[PDB]
């Protein structure tokens, strides 16, 4: 009846935004979404597609004919030449791809871990790193308590003494 | 006493491509690949014409079927399979480098080239060319001897062009059935065709023959053409089996042209053409013909490439 | 008391490139340029005809090295540079063209044209072409007036094409060593050969006059050739220096045309070919011909691409 | 005497995997490879390679000749545009395989990363890091404890009370 | 009028290096920059500049003529084969570019982040993270001190009675 | 007390484009699309001729303007756009070709061919070719009749090419304003001219007739040429209207040609030239010339693409 974070699974009642926060406390279980990490994600993902949507400003004109079939050698020649530079886009267009959808899924685990780090870094000497992904509080941390953290206003001062006096026997 | 990092997930992940792996699950991807083809010419806000009948080069010697488009004007223009350049059986000489000029001439605009002419007769005509009766290329002017048989006098005409814009000449070769029939139209002994320019020259002869039938005629009628530079001068001097021109040709502006089989359509806007329609699309490729034309994403082999629009999908643990 | 995580390496490190380093060393990597060449002709699954010292277009009008060749059938055509086209002096127009045509025919399918003759000689036979004795293009007939300086007669022969694939026509013009040997074989005065299609048109007029020796020879006898649509007529109109066709050709299917300097082999088999060998590799570059053909790995200009198969090697500390 | 981890160097006797551990205690010196991270690493190598062997489908045929030299004017045209193809592949080739053994050397770095960050949540409050990629562990860790860290069955609950002790003290 | 290290800005006063040191203590406040991240980020920069001035061999001659034009068809051919390899190399230089710049910047946060991280496994528990990228020393660390991490001599073993001392009440 | 780990920054950041960013500053970066021109054709080390108003095709046939270029040698060949291969009013057939293998020919070596005559004039010349007096073509020989009207001997001249390379062979056909013009000149009837060779066959006839006056001239003399193969002979038969070669070329080694509109500088060294000028350039890629020529970076539609040389510039809280 436990709870997990990033490091075995995603949440896909995780609906209002791409990265997020769950808790546990006497109150009980709760899920929100974090703004800055998801944003970020999607000022990326977009700006990807903005640098792939830019039309090209060059025009292509007949060069042969499809009712009177051309001359042979020359009709061989522009065949040839179609066929080789399909090539290279088709080659481009599957690299392309491959090449971003790769950036795309990697940049996504940074932001996850730069999410992490971060309430890493927030709640100081006053939690332990579970393994799962997730962050045992070594102090009392009610729903208010855990919006400090979403909102980055958690003072590890306040609970140090609490938290630090817990983790030692 | 808890909080947990997570990232959101779905029951139904969509599977792309990388560097290492094939089928990767992801929350969400998008199509880089157009496969969506609208079955029409999507011509708003392009003055088109729909040539039918009539072929490109028709446009400029003037058979019946292109009486319409003698001086047309267009931004789009349009060829049809059923289109034809002729009347009396021929064909042009460098057909396609002269198609290829016309598509992107924005139209024709026609001047009377006013050559004279004495003892000769002018009307020639036939049946393949209908025109309430029978007739010849509207452009053109069949020059004979003048009864039968009687020899074709040496002529030479010359024209020039004043305007600022090159001219498009043509003029036609007749090869008679035989050479009791070229005989019989321009007399007797060989016949001379010279074109001479300032940056142009050749020489025609004709070549009397028994030919297939095509629309009940066994002779043909081959047409050359030449552009004349502005200020410049193109003069012919011939014996007979000389199709002569009536008037010259000048490019309007600007234009595309395409040959396909489907409707035009004039409340859509496009700009990629192919024979089988218009592609509007904002994707980079598209794997619908290799041929398309105008502004057009790059044609692929594949008939699709997914791109990640979403982190890697992992489901949650039940 | 402690426990260390690491991570594999050699003292046998290749090195590689990346977009920042040159020459970084990985524990293992593979090579993306094929080099290694098998100096055969990998015929295995493929029906190969090795034409040896008849030209591939000399299949079509059958001097005596293509006897063999006439009606020949095959998936791989090889052509050696021993090869000829020619026995009597001479040389297709539009060559190359043809050739390309022949290569992915799959062989030929010859059959009589049915022309025939009347006051007139047709067994026109030269030394060139040695067959037994004297002897001509097996699939050609050599026309000459009948006795000597006689006049040739006009004729037209014309030919149907009732079969639902293109007919591969070809015919001759001989041009004599001089206006004399000329007058002897098609007797005096002006001679005229003119081919007609429902699609193609073209004339032609020998041109008498002192050539090198070729063969023994100083005439050449120049070939002419058009496909011939289904249903469609090619007439002939001819009063000498005309080398007439007795049978059409027709393309069997289809196949490939290299032209290599290698024996075949059956045994191994391929896809890629070039002039020196089959390229036969997984690779997608090769650095051995930029104008290997069929199925064929990218050609590069670097003869070596190392693929990292493995991690940045890093030696232990002694 | 000491041992040493992947921050100062590699194993040259880690000849049966790509990643692993090694410890020293009472038993003494040890070397065992990890089978998840080496196979990882494996199957996205394995997976580049199966990528660059997807054979074209597209046939090139001869369109000039080595024995019957084609027209000059026809025959630059083909040349020239057979060079500018050639320049485009030879390009691709070079940038391809430079990106790609990039990508090679980072996902592997990433791997050793992911190792060595697991473990750290395995021993919890029980270990230090020495700073050349090891973890001194603060209680007693026979072969049956080091075995237990390999296959993730170590219970960091078990050796909290002398681990904390020693760290302080 | 504390002090703030790479999570939440640049330093533009760092003048002789890339990466770099920024402390205060007894003696007041300094900066020195750090060789070997700097080194490293340079030389994989200077790698970049050196492969793409690397030449080509490939010498290109005159197919068309910009006096007397050639025949129409021929013409157009060559035209619209040029200009659709012009779209090929537009295409490669836009994405290589693009693709570069995506890495150096990667890698130059990459050389900052090892940097942080080399500086944790030196200071072992001697230090917290501040949060801002900086680490609070909880013992005294005069101007000698303060080098000794900046060329790696840093010895936790002598500070580390004061300093858990100092982060436990 | 605190030690803190940073990075440098700037207030002078420059924007660079990324695969998710556009305009992300960064703290330094560099050009790579060249935009910087020399307008001048830096020749320092390469051999260099600026023909001026000699035409490279004149080089070979010898008009007045190209008489110090009869036997040039150069690395680097520049056409001028004044320059004329031209004095009497005509063209090349296949000229574009021809200018090609001259461009990279390294110059022309020129030797006598050894033709020798009887019963007719060869001191053609013409008005078009002042050289003092009126006069003709330095390589060329205008072949006339003997008095006046008077018939032209049938003639058969040959030559046997007794080097190691390939022989530039250059022959003209005189087309003169009237058949009048051409019986005063090569006699009555009609004339004709054959050139054999053993891999080469072609023929031609005059064309007598009006074309429009170019440097006083209605009539053309059109050039045609071939190249000989070592051992191999060229054969002429001819009767009139012919313009005969006195010396052949060969080429000299390698070279390279360009069309330029501005000054030769020989103190600059450079590889790679366009119409404009020299670009000298480390860069990979250039946005001056599509058309450059030699050694150069690949040319792009984008005027700039920056490369980030520095890390992401992050501004320092104030
Ligand atoms: C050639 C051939 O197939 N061999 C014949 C057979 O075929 C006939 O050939 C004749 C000769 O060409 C055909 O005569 C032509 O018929 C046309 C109708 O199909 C038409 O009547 C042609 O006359 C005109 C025309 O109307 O267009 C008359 C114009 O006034 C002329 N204009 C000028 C300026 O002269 C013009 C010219 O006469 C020519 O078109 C110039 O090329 O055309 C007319 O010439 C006849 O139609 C063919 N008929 C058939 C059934 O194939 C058979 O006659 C056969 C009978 O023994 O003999 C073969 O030799
Ligand atoms: C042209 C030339 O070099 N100038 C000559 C010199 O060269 C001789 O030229 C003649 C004229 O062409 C050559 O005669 C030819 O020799 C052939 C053998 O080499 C052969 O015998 C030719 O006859 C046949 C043949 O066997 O192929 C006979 C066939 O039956 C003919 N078939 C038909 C249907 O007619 C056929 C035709 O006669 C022609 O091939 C049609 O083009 O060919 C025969 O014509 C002779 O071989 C050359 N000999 C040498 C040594 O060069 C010298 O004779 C010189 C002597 O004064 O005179 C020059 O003008
Ligand atoms: C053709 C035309 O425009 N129609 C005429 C008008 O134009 C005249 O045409 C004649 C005929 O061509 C021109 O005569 C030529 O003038 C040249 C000077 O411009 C020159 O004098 C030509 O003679 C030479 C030459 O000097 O080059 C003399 C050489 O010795 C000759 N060499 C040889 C080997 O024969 C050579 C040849 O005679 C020809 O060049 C071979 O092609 O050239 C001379 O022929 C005359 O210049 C044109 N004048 C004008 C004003 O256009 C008018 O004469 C008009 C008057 O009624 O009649 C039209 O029919
Ligand atoms: C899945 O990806 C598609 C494609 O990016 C997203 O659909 C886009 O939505 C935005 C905003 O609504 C539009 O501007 C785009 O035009 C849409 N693209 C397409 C192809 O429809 C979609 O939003 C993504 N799914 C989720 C849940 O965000
Ligand atoms: C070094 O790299 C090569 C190339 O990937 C590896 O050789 C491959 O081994 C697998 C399995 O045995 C085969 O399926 C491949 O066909 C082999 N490729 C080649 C080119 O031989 C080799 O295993 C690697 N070295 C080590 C130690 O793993
Ligand atoms: C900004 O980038 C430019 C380009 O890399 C740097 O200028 C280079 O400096 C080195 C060493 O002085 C030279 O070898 C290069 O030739 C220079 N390149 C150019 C284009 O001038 C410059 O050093 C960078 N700025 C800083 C502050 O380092
Ligand atoms: C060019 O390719 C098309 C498409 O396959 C083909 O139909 C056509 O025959 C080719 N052209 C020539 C001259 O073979
Ligand atoms: C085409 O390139 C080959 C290879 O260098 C060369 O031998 C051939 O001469 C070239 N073709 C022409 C027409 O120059
Ligand atoms: C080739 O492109 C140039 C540049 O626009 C143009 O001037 C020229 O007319 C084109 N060639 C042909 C044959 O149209």
């Amino acid at each position: 009846g436990a709870i997990a974070g990033f490091i075995e699974n995603g949440w896909e009642g995780l609906i209002d935004g791409w990265y997020g926060f769950r808790h546990q406390n006497a109150q009980g279980e709760g899920t929100a979404a974090d703004y800055k990490s998801t944003q970020s994600a999607i000022d990326q993902i977009t700006g990807k597609l903005n640098r792939l949507i830019e039309k090209t400003n060059q025009q292509f004109e007949l060069i042969d004919n499809e009712f009177n079939e051309v001359e042979k050698q020359i009709g061989n020649v522009i065949n040839w030449t179609r066929d080789s530079i399909t090539e290279v886009w088709s080659y481009n267009a599957e690299l392309l791809v491959a090449m971003e959808n790769q950036h795309t899924i990697d940049l996504a685990d940074s932001e996850m871990d730069k999410l992490y780090e971060r309430v890493k870094r927030q709640l100081r000497e006053n939690a332990e790193e579970d393994g799962t992904g997730c962050f045992e509080i070594f102090h009392k941390c009610d729903d208010d308590c855990m919006a400090s953290i979403r909102n980055n206003t958690y003072d590890h001062s306040k609970y140090r003494e609490e938290a630090m006096q817990n983790r030692i026997q | 006493d808890k909080i947990c990092l997570g990232h959101h997930a779905v029951s139904n992940g969509t599977k792309v491509n990388t560097l290492t792996e094939r089928g990767v699950e992801v929350v969400n991807a998008t199509e880089t690949v157009e496969r969506t083809n609208i079955p029409r010419i999507c011509s708003k806000g392009k003055r088109t014409v729909d040539l039918g009948q009539c072929g490109l080069l028709g446009t400029i010697t003037g058979p019946p079927q292109c009486d319409q488009f003698l001086e047309f004007s267009a931004d789009l223009i349009i060829e049809r399979r059923e289109g034809s350049d002729v009347c009396y059986p021929g064909k042009f000489v460098n057909e396609e480098a002269l198609r290829q000029i016309l598509r992107e001439s924005g139209g024709i605009d026609k001047e009377a080239m006013g050559f004279t002419y004495s003892g000769i007769r002018t009307n020639g005509a036939t049946s393949a060319c209908r025109r309430s009766g029978s007739s010849f290329y509207a452009e053109m002017k069949w020059l004979l001897s003048n009864t039968d048989n009687a020899a074709f006098p040496q002529m030479t005409k010359s024209y020039k062009n004043t305007r600022k814009s090159p001219a498009l000449i043509v003029w036609g070769i007749h090869h008679s059935v035989s050479t009791a029939e070229q005989t019989k139209l321009y007399g007797s002994g060989n016949k001379l065709v010279t074109v001479g320019s300032s940056n142009y020259q050749q020489s025609f002869v004709p070549s009397p023959g028994a030919r297939p039938q095509v629309n009940g005629l066994s002779g043909r009628i081959d047409f050359h053409w030449l552009m004349l530079n502005p200020n410049d001068t193109v003069t012919f001097s011939f014996n007979g089996a000389f199709i002569a021109p009536d008037r010259a040709s000048f490019l309007r502006g600007k234009s595309m042209g395409i040959q396909s089989g489907v409707q035009v359509d004039a409340n859509c806007e496009g700009d990629c053409y192919h024979s089988g329609g218009t592609i509007i699309s904002n994707l980079p490729f598209q794997n619908i013909d290799s041929r398309a034309v105008g502004k057009c994403p790059r044609y692929v082999k594949q008939r699709s490439l997914l791109l990640a629009t979403g982190m890697k999908n992992v489901p949650e643990i039940p």
